[PDB]
């Protein structure tokens, strides 16, 4: 999938989770501090990407996940 | 496509509450 | 003599109360969600949440006040506390019946966040105006009354909170047998922009 | 003191209503719908009783106003709860209105049947109390979910025509609910684990 | 794999379960109707194929499968 196609399918999760516009969400944005997104909605976020597109992505992961690009190019690489 | 029973109830709003006051009012009063 | 019979016809009374009281309000929740599993949930989770309730009333009366509990107090605490928590689970069950098409963890999550507030309101109101009662001269009502008061916070504050959607989580379709439901949907494609 | 438990219990669902709804005249209508129940289920049950249709003692008595006035607040709770969520969504006046009969319609009238029907099995009882408490509290229940189902929408239907009176006040999200439902979610075990320790710490 | 080699497993499998034979299966005919075939009958022919060859297929996706050609397709899918 491109990376224009993942942006936004991460972004309307992460308005529907936080409150955050897509228009804010680029992917060299930082969750903790650009968007100011704890680990909770970190893992919010990814239960909403397993369940509407199957992407599985464990807390380990998320762990080590720091900007949206970052989530992105760990998309690609299940892909 | 409205319901039928919210519609009945959003129309005659002002008889259906006047009703209810009527009926405890005389409940508690006789 | 006369208060030995009202004892063993409250032992009797509380018995039949509590048989029939679960198995009325089993009827309707499946009738209701035409779930099976999920009424048994719902009831099993409230008589759990009951048996606290008991132990925090026993507690607060008769080690705290030193007030042993009234023998008529038990069946008119449990009849209540038994109804208003299945109406309670029954409530957050129809929520995330309604929003599970979008799979059950996100529909569950919906289902909390919305209703989670109003149910939290409605709730504390109801223990605290249960709780009022203690202002009575009688202290049997004003038992009463804080026990389904205590019953009413353990239930809002814990069975709502996290049983009945760990356990619907756990059980996954099962939850709501016989009708068929997804775990998740078929798997879309990342939108277009 | 059957009059001074009501005063207070009054009193307190006010202040609680005036610390949830942060607004005075949503109050206001929640207060009146809570009295026209209580005063129509204590009406039915006096008058009933004093045909000597069934006897009357004083748990009775007292258990009806405290379950109808606690109903009757419950059940505005939900409806208002409802149409204020539908509104903030953004739906207009009317479809929020109706969205929320739709979503609400059915569980009020469910839980009001529950607590009707649970009191009905007192009169299967033994004790001549338990005995008689059973057909009043039946009847004051039905009397406050009838007055809950009818007048709640009708009340809801007049009162968001007139003004800016059942907007909502506090546009928030719930983010502890998105992090209590997160936790539920990922690890239903350990939290279902530690409800149950919770839970059977009663059986002390 | 080829069409005719899943079409010839699936006969087999299908006759064993039920009793129809392999030439009247063919991949246009609907279990349903053409072949009268059960979802019970239609579990156990997800099981038989599971235990001998592999190919996994839930309860949700018996649901949607119809036809014999469909089932092909899904098995295909997989590879
Ligand atoms: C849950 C979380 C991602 C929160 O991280 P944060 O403190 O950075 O928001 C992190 O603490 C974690 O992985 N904890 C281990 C599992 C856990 O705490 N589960 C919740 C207990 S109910
Ligand atoms: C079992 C079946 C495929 C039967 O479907 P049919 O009624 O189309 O034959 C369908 O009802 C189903 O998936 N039910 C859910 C799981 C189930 O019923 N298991 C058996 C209970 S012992």
């Amino acid at each position: 999938a491109t990376q224009e196609e993942i942006i936004a399918g991460l972004a309307e999760i992460i308005e529907e989770v936080t409150g955050i516009e897509p228009s804010e969400v680029t992917p060299e944005k930082s969750f903790v501090d650009d968007l100011d997104i704890d680990s909770l909605s970190m893992v919010e976020i990814a239960v909403q990407t397993e369940d509407k597109y199957g992407v599985k992505i464990p807390d380990e992961d998320l762990a080590g996940l720091r900007t949206v690009g970052d989530v992105v190019a760990y998309i690609q690489k299940l892909e | 496509p409205r319901p039928r029973l919210p519609w009945f109830l959003r129309t005659f709003a002002v008889p259906i509450i006047l009703a209810w006051v009527a009926v405890v009012a005389i409940l508690n009063t006789v | 003599a006369t208060y030995n019979d009202m004892q063993i016809g409250a032992d009797y009374d509380l018995i039949i109360v509590a048989a029939s009281a679960l198995i009325l309000i089993f009827i309707i929740m499946m009738v209701l969600t035409r779930a099976v599993v999920a009424a048994a949930v719902i009831v099993g989770t409230v008589v759990l949440s009951l048996a606290s309730a008991f132990g925090l009333s026993v507690l607060l009366w008769q080690h705290i006040v030193g007030i042993p509990l009234h023998w008529m107090v038990l069946p008119m605490s449990v009849i209540v506390l038994l109804a208003v928590g299945a109406d309670y689970n029954l409530l957050l069950v129809s929520r995330m019946k309604e929003e599970i098409h979008a799979g059950i963890r996100t529909g569950i999550i919906r289902a909390m966040v919305g209703t989670g507030a109003v149910v939290t309101a409605a709730g504390l109101v109801f223990a605290f105006t249960m709780a009022s009662m203690a202002v009575s001269s009688l202290i049997t009502i004003g038992q009463v009354g804080t026990t389904i008061g205590l019953g009413l916070l353990f239930d809002t504050l814990v069975v709502r909170s996290l049983m009945t959607p760990s356990i619907a989580t756990l059980l996954g379709r099962w939850f709501w047998w016989p009708q068929r439901v997804r775990e998740r949907p078929v798997p879309s494609k990342w939108p277009t922009p | 003191s059957m009059k001074l438990i009501e005063g207070v219990t009054f009193a307190v669902i006010t202040v609680m209503l005036l610390a949830v709804y942060r607004s005075v005249i949503t109050t206001l209508i929640v207060l009146a719908m809570v009295v026209l129940g209580l005063s129509g289920a204590r009406g039915i049950v006096a008058f009933l009783g004093f045909y000597n249709v069934f006897g009357l003692t004083t748990f009775a008595t007292n258990m009806v106003v405290t379950l109808a006035i606690a109903a009757a607040t419950d059940y505005a709770i939900f409806l208002i709860g409802r149409y204020q969520e539908a509104r903030r969504a953004g739906e207009d006046r009317e479809s929020a209105y109706y969205t929320m009969f739709h979503g609400t319609a059915h569980v009020v009238l469910a839980s009001g049947l529950t607590i009707a029907g649970a009191t009905l099995c007192l009169h299967f009882t033994r004790l001549p109390y338990f005995q008689t408490m059973g057909v009043p509290l039946a009847i004051g229940m039905l009397i406050v979910v009838a007055a809950a189902l009818t007048a709640g929408p009708a009340v809801i239907s007049v009162v968001s025509r007139f003004g800016k009176t059942l907007e909502p006040k506090r546009f928030s999200r719930s983010p502890g609910w998105h992090r209590v439902g997160t936790a539920t979610v990922r690890w239903p075990g350990a939290i279902l684990v530690c409800a149950v320790v919770a839970a059977l710490i009663g059986l002390l």
